[PDB]
């Protein structure tokens, strides 16, 4: 792609997310989502192979269906309220349709059927854009409509996302599908604490974006897209195995790491509201995520899978890659738990 | 993340199409301008939790201005009872509900 | 010579004169010898419906002047 | 054969300037005529507003004096009960005025302007 | 509410189930997204013209704009499916199943 | 009302010029006169094969430029406003954005046809 | 008595199409050094009646491969949309006085493409397929400038009302402030109405009869009397836009005679162009209305927005 | 039954939606969507939106001409399904029509109905305004306000159309 | 700059006319004295009713009759 056009298209993706974040009018929310989808489609088709075209077709169909349901929720709100302010919704039908639309845009289960497909089809950089930056505009709209979100719907979507994203990653050897089912489980964690304390929703979103950006930057820095090619990293750059070790143990929710920070706080806000069964099932179901994270740490860091002969040539060449903010994101994704009361800045 | 840039910078990007009671072109009122003005001036600043129960009456009048559900239900009752009394023959319509009435102006 | 297209052009010109002349005479016949009232805007329609109400014969074109008042 | 380029462009730009001048004068005259027609409308509007008020109050009283005759056998009916909690005047709906009248008056009053030619 | 909103919401749901149940042909369902845009147009416009909220009268135009501004997007994504494969059948787009 | 009467009249005596075009002459049907036309010879294959469009990028960009005359069309009414320099700036912004779009489609050879 | 007002519209323009066929053939003859029809009637004044009787007693020949419902519905909609674009045209008084009659003309121009389009698809033939998708290439070419030219000329009118376009042109013709728009609109109406050099759908040298190659007589008549109705309506529309005549409200027949003879001169100009110019190729069509007419149309749109503000000559909307 | 004209046009709207939503073929899908978008500019034209109905008619005529060109170029099969060729097309076509006229029958007999919302059964002439707008059609004034009041909406819409052209030319490249 | 202008007028004259007309439409309304009168005509076109004021006692600029000398006048539009 022409880099001026790449700059303009990425600024337009960012502009769509900002127009969703800053606007007080429902039509401008919908315009921001349309602009976001429309601009991110050529980021997915950066390589022009059939898998990117398939991923872009599936992504276009899911996000277009979600935006249709979003605009129908907006028009039913216009009927039952005569106004356009981005606030609570004045009808449970519009509340359900907008919650369905935002759950489709997040790829939360049972609308999850596009996130491993689309994430596998596209490159690692566009997969990073998909799993981090596209989880900011629907979480804005969910942060703004929580007086009208049905409790049973968002909790069913949340625990169904956590369970399905837990079981999905166990059967995977492709790193992008692992990160996609990890995305599904983590969006379930974020939306389960949405009606109890949305500050914990924002905390989980930020810590998740840090850890996911760390993992995709490590994958891009190692040029690995499968488990079995990530397993050659000890013979090429052994510090990267340590970084994926600490980041995957962080993403599993293990103390003393920062990925234990959101989970615990979510439990800390769900037991206040006399819900004991639900965060317990969520915590126990997160052990599946931890299990396929531990599978990746076994294949990469804790053992040494056999490499090839041609790796001896790659010993003679360093990385000329822009590993942008990789030590900063690696430190923030692992050693941030003693700074856990920083979450009050998200109030 | 409602990063309220429009109030921080003082710009009016989309506050003008937000409600019906805003500044309209050529001062055109909506059909529910008074109802929406009463509901917004009731519910201003008291928060949504107090607004859902302390300004319920103005919002019910405004919603029934918008969709006219009670009005159309009452007209259903009046027209259905009128058609029943025509079918039973126990009522005849007046001449000003038939045309021959030499209308007002 | 070239002027033999003029009968066909003349008959075509008559056949194009007929619709405009026809709708002008029909507008003058259906409206009491005057133009058809143009109501592009709802105020013009309100004045026309007021004329229909004040004519007494349920026709907007029947005008009532100062002879109607005392 | 024919003229040069500069002569034809000069004739074209002169035709542009003549058309712009003539349309300038005539559209300014048309705006003055529009303001005259609007001030005639404004001067008529109080009489039309008073007649419109007496018109709609006539029709609502006729719909009210005939509501009590229809609604006599129905138990618990409250004749002329407002559907609004407020006691403010509400502008009447089309069904509130022409709800008891014939379909000719209904069509001519609620689709008359749109369907008119 | 009013009688016409029943059928315009009904047309939205008919086009919804037509979109959301594919008949192995991608153009036949890209028509259904355009029909959902038509139904949303007519529904919002009936609501706006009804209540005389005149400043939102520019809203359906804008809505209609983004209609084709994604429909064209779908057609630009229809031709890449129909250049990789001879047809635009949606069951040819199953490579990302593994 | 008069519009639907006029359209009903036009459709009526457009379909009553067809029902007296089929039912008035004498029909002689045999299965070679109703065959398709390929200049006398039999047509090789069906005409329902995909006839590949060369002007496809122009056809998709027509969908976007046709929206512009849903945006540039209220300009006779937008000129009647009392915030008029703002209207003029936004109008020239829309035609300038259409022109920047057309310039980008020119220079990247999007207006040319394929093959 | 409105039904008579409809029947005094469409029947005199099913006759003006008939004698337009005779005028087309005779002006085409005398510009090609020969004579036209002068055998059937007195100097050809019965040849249209001869063709109109011949076309409706010939065997209609519905094909075996043709999708018959769209095959019959496409000439019905052709003549329907040919007739129904005459109703907002002020002659000086239109049949149906629309507040937005220009956009009715534009939308029914967009709908009349589907008669050609479904006729070319329905008759399952390879030459009628090519003549169908050349209408797509022609319609994505003229429509992208047919609306901005017509926008820019109504920025001096003030509205989309065709009757107000007589009041607009009461001092001067609107061809004097808008002659580039006029000489671009005229070519756009050539490209719209499928007249030469923009035939391109019934392109006889390439495609034997084009989109209606399977339509035998009877249904062929309703594409042949629809296109000519489109050229008479289109030159009346161009006359209303750019050559608006004097209207006396007490003598409408003066306006009717004046715009009638002007629209006849523009129809003779269409016949002059069809008899003198080589026909385009349907990509060179598209590189004309996009590479040439569309940038200058955007420039004149900027100019006709900014110029009534520049001269305090914004026309009224009432 | 002439007071029910917007309701009758809305029945034809739903019939066109069942016509193209059964998905016979995008030829007939474009046919049904033209029929629905042409009666939908008669539904909304009886509410006062004469500008705002002619545009959804005209934009969708251009749209279905483009979609016709693509379904003759890309989405074409040897035997296209008209309305009745497939049993799954005709079955759901008859299903949508019978359910639509079923909820016609339940709303004219009872004058009220409830599918998720509650709907009246009287003709929708009842809800119109009993006043006049003077020398302006108010929807034309509101769409005219897109330039004076809607400046940010102009900026985001024109930017979205610009990058729509750029996005589409970046997709349809192949390399 | 003149040789390139002659070159583009020789090769692509339609685009030269396009950029010339567009440049005039950009710069020329900012250089005209009549652009003020466009706004002054548009805000003196009375669509709505001039809703009167309750006379409190101290409003010297507001008239009591339309034919009074005080108030906004349109003599500038009559002369021009
Ligand atoms: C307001 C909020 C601001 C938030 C921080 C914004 C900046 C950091 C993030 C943006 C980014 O990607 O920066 C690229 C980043 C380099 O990318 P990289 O791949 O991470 O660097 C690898 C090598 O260090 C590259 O080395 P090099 O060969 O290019 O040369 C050395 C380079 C040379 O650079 C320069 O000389 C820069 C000179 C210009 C500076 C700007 C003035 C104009 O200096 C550095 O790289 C120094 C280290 C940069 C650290 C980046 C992260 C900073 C802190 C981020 C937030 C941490 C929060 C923790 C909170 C914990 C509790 C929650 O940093 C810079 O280019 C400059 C950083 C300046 C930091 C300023 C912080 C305060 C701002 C107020
Ligand atoms: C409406 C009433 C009638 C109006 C007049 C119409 C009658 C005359 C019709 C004659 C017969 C035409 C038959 C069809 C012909 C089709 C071909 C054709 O016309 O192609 C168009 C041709 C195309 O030429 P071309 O195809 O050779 O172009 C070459 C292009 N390249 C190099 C890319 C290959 O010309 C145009 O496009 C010009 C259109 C009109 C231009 C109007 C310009 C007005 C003045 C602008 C400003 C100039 C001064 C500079 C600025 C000054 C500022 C102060
Ligand atoms: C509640 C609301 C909170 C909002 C907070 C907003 C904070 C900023 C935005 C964070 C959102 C996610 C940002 C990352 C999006 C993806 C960026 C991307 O993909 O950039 C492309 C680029 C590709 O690298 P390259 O190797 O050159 O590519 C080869 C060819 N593609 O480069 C990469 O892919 C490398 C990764 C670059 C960006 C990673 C660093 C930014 C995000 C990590 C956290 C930083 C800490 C501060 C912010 C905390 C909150 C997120
Ligand atoms: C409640 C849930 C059901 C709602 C719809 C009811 C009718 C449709 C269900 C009948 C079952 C058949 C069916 O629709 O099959 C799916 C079909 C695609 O299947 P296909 O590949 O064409 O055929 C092979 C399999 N039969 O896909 C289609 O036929 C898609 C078209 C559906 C159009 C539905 C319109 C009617 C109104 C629905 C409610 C509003
Ligand atoms: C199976 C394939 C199809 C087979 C059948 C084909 C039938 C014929 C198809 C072609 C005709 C399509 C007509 C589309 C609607 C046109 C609407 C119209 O003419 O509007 C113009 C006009 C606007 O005027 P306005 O600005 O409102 O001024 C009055 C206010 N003082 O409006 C007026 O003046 C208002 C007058 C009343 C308008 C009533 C509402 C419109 C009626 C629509 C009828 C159904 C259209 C069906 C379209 C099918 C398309 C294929
Ligand atoms: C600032 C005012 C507003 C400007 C923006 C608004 C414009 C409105 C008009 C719409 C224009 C839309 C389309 C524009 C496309 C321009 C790009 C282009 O086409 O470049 C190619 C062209 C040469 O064509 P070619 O490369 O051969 O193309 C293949 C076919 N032959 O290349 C060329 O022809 C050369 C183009 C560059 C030089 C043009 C010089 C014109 C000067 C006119 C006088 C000065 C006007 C004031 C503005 C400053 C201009 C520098």
């Amino acid at each position: 792609m022409n880099p001026i056009i790449l700059i303009i298209i990425l600024m337009t993706v960012m502009l769509g997310t900002i127009i969703v974040m800053i606007s007080t009018h429902w039509l401008l929310i919908w315009i921001g989502f349309e602009m976001n989808m429309l601009a991110i489609i050529p980021i997915m088709m950066k390589k022009h192979n059939p898998r990117a075209t398939e991923a872009s077709t599936k992504y276009f169909l899911t996000q277009s269906t979600a935006s249709m349901l979003l605009m129908m929720a907006i028009i039913i709100n216009l009927m039952f309220s005569g106004q356009w302010t981005v606030m609570k919704l004045f009808n449970p039908m519009a509340s359900m349709l907008m919650t369905m639309a935002l759950a489709m845009k997040l790829g939360m289960a049972p609308f999850h059927f596009w996130v491993p497909e689309v994430t596998q089809g596209i490159p690692l950089s566009s997969g990073l854009i998909l799993l981090t930056w596209q989880k900011l505009a629907p979480m804005s709209v969910l942060y703004q409509i929580l007086p009208s979100i049905n409790l049973d719907l968002i909790l069913t979507l949340s625990i169904l996302s956590i369970t399905i994203g837990g079981w999905g990653g166990l059967n995977q050897t492709q790193l992008r599908k692992i990160m996609a089912y990890s995305s599904i489980a983590h969006m379930g964690w974020m939306t389960a604490v949405l009606l109890y304390n949305p500050t914990m929703t924002l905390l989980n979103l930020i810590i998740y974006i840090i850890m996911t950006s760390t993992m995709f930057t490590l994958f891009m820095a190692n040029s690995t897209t499968t488990t079995l090619s990530l397993s050659h990293t000890w013979n090429k750059a052994p510090i990267m195995t340590i970084l994926v070790l600490i980041t995957l143990l962080s993403m599993g929710g293990l103390p003393p790491l920062s990925g234990f920070m959101p989970k615990w706080m979510i439990i800390q806000e769900m037991t206040k509201n006399d819900s004991i069964i639900l965060p317990t099932l969520m915590a126990i179901t997160a052990l599946l995520n931890l299990y396929f994270y531990m599978r990746l740490t076994y294949s990469t860091a804790l053992t040494m899978f056999p490499s090839t002969n041609n790796m001896k040539m790659k010993w003679q060449f360093p990385t000329t890659k822009r590993m942008t903010l990789l030590p900063t994101m690696t430190v923030l994704s692992t050693m941030l738990l003693p700074l856990t009361p920083i979450l009050s800045i998200l109030e | 993340p409602f990063f309220d840039v429009q109030k921080k910078l003082g710009v009016d990007l989309d506050h003008w199409m937000t409600i019906q009671s805003a500044e309209q072109p050529h001062r055109i009122p909506a059909r529910c301008h008074a109802f929406e003005k009463e509901w917004i001036e009731c519910a201003h600043g008291i928060g949504s939790i107090r607004a859902e129960k302390e300004c319920k009456i103005e919002f019910e009048d405004f919603r029934e201005c918008l969709l006219r559900q009670k009005t159309m239900k009452r007209l259903n009752a009046i027209k259905r009872q009128r058609d029943k009394l025509i079918k039973e023959g126990k009522y005849t319509p007046p001449p000003h509900h038939s045309g021959q009435e030499d209308l007002r102006p | 010579m070239w002027f033999e297209v003029l009968p066909g052009i003349a008959v075509m010109g008559v056949c194009l004169f007929i619709p405009g002349m026809a709708t002008a005479r029909i507008h003058r016949f259906s409206n009491g010898g005057r133009e058809k009232r143009v109501a592009h805007y709802s105020y013009q329609w309100y004045l026309m419906e007021r004329d229909r109400r004040v004519s007494g014969v349920n026709r907007y074109y029947v005008s009532k002047g100062l002879e109607n008042i005392d | 054969r024919g003229l040069s380029g500069y002569s034809m462009f000069a004739v074209g730009i002169g035709a542009l300037l003549f058309g712009y001048w003539s349309m300038m004068r005539w559209n300014r005259e048309r705006r003055r005529l529009q303001i005259e027609d609007f001030e005639a409308r404004i001067a008529l509007m109080p009489l039309l507003q008073a007649e419109k008020d007496r018109r709609v109050l006539q029709m609502l009283r006729e719909n009210l004096e005939e509501e009590a005759t229809i609604m006599k056998d129905v138990p618990g009916w409250k004749v002329g009960e407002s559907v609004f909690h407020t006691t403010r005047w509400v502008t009447p709906m089309m069904g509130e005025l022409y709800g008891l009248r014939t379909g000719e008056e209904i069509l001519s009053s609620t689709y008359g302007f749109i369907w008119y030619t | 509410m009013s009688l016409v909103y029943m059928n315009i919401m009904m047309a939205f749901t008919v086009s919804l189930t037509g979109l959301l149940m594919y008949r192995s042909h991608l153009m036949s369902s890209l028509l259904c997204l355009e029909g959902m845009m038509l139904s949303l147009f007519i529904l919002a416009t009936l609501m706006i013209l009804n209540s005389h909220f005149t400043l939102a009268s520019m809203m359906p135009i804008i809505l209609l704009v983004f209609a084709a501004c994604e429909a064209a997007l779908g057609l630009s994504l229809l031709v890449m499916v129909s250049n990789t494969y001879g047809t635009d059948y949606v069951q040819n787009l199953n490579l990302l199943q593994c | 009302m008069n519009l639907m009467i006029t359209l009903l009249t036009n459709f009526t005596l457009a379909t009553l010029l067809v029902t007296i075009a089929f039912w008035l002459p004498q029909l002689n049907v045999y299965s070679e006169k109703t065959s398709p036309y390929e200049c006398g010879f039999d047509p090789m294959g069906s005409a329902r094969l995909p006839f590949s469009m060369k002007f496809f990028l122009v056809a998709i960009t027509f969908l976007l430029f046709d929206l512009e005359i849903a945006l540039l069309l209220p300009l006779p009414w937008a000129s009647q406003t009392t915030n008029l320099n703002t209207m003029l700036t936004m109008a020239l912004l829309l035609i300038f954005l259409l022109a920047v779009s057309l310039a980008y489609e020119w220079t990247q050879k999007g207006l040319e046809w394929t093959e | 008595m409105f039904m008579i007002n409809v029947l005094t519209l469409i029947i005199p323009i099913l006759l003006a199409v008939a004698f337009l066929t005779l005028v087309e053939r005779k002006v085409l003859g005398y510009m090609q050094f020969r004579k036209g029809p002068n055998v059937v009637g007195p100097y050809g004044l019965l040849q249209p009646i001869a063709d109109a009787i011949k076309l409706f007693i010939k065997e209609p020949l519905r094909p075996a491969t043709s999708s018959i419902s769209m095959f019959i519905l496409a000439p019905i909609l052709a003549l329907t949309l040919a007739l129904t674009m005459w109703i907002p045209l002020p002659m000086p008084y239109p049949l149906i006085n629309m507040n937005l009659g220009v956009l009715f003309m534009l939308a029914m121009s967009s709908l009349a493409v589907y008669s050609i389009l479904w006729s070319g698809w329905a008759s399952n033939s390879k030459y009628a397929l090519i003549g169908a998708l050349r209408a797509v290439a022609q319609t994505i070419s003229y429509e992208v400038t047919l609306a901005i030219i017509l926008l820019s000329v109504l920025l001096m009118n003030g509205s989309f009302t065709l009757s107000t376009l007589i009041i607009t042109q009461e001092q001067v013709w609107l061809i004097f402030p808008a002659w580039p728009l006029a000489m671009m609109w005229f070519i756009s109406t050539l490209a719209e109405t499928n007249r030469a050099p923009f035939d391109l759908t019934e392109g006889e040298s390439e495609l034997v009869s084009g989109f209606n190659v399977e339509y035998a007589a009877g249904p062929f008549a309703l594409f042949f009397m629809a296109e000519y109705a489109n050229i008479i309506m289109m030159n009346i529309f161009t006359t209303t836009l750019f050559l608006g005549a004097f209207h006396n409200p007490y003598m409408p027949e003066l306006y009717t005679i004046n715009f009638t003879i002007k629209s006849l001169l523009l129809s003779i100009t269409f016949l002059w162009i069809r008899a003198s110019y080589p026909r385009f190729r349907y990509d060179q069509l598209m590189h004309l209305l996009w590479k040439n007419f569309l940038p200058l149309t955007l420039a004149l749109c900027m100019w006709h927005v900014s110029l009534p503000i520049l001269l305090s000559s914004i026309p009224p909307q009432t | 039954m002439m007071t029910y004209i917007v309701f009758i046009l809305s029945i034809i709207f739903v019939m066109g939606f069942v016509g193209f939503s059964s998905k016979p073929s995008p030829i007939y899908g474009g046919l049904g969507l033209i029929v629905s978008g042409g009666v939908g500019c008669g539904i909304v034209l009886n509410f006062g939106g004469s500008f705002l109905g002619l545009m959804v008619f005209l934009i969708y005529l251009g749209g279905m001409m483009v979609v016709f060109g693509y379904t003759t170029a890309m989405a074409t099969e040897q035997y296209p399904e008209v309305w009745v060729s497939n049993k799954v097309v005709l079955g759901t076509f008859i299903t949508g029509l019978l359910m639509e006229f079923l909820m016609v029958y339940y709303v004219l007999k009872d004058k009220e109905v409830e599918i998720v919302f509650k709907f009246n059964g009287m003709g929708d002439w009842v809800i119109y305004d009993t006043g006049d707008s003077g020398f302006f059609s108010e929807e034309a004034m509101g769409i005219a306000a897109l330039y004076s009041y809607g400046t940010w909406l102009v900026i985001v819409t024109g930017w979205s159309l610009l990058i729509g052209v750029v996005v589409i030319m970046e997709i349809t490249r192949g390399n | 700059v003149a040789a390139f202008l002659k070159n583009v007028w020789a090769k692509e004259p339609v685009l030269v006319a396009s950029f010339a007309i567009a440049g005039l439409a950009v710069i020329l309304p900012t250089l005209s004295p009549y652009t003020k009168y466009s706004l002054m005509i548009n805000r003196a076109t009375p669509y709505n009713y001039p809703v009167p004021l309750r006379d409190d006692g101290n409003m010297p600029d507001v008239p009591s009759h339309p034919q009074d000398p005080q108030g906004p006048s349109l003599e500038w539009l009559k002369r021009l």
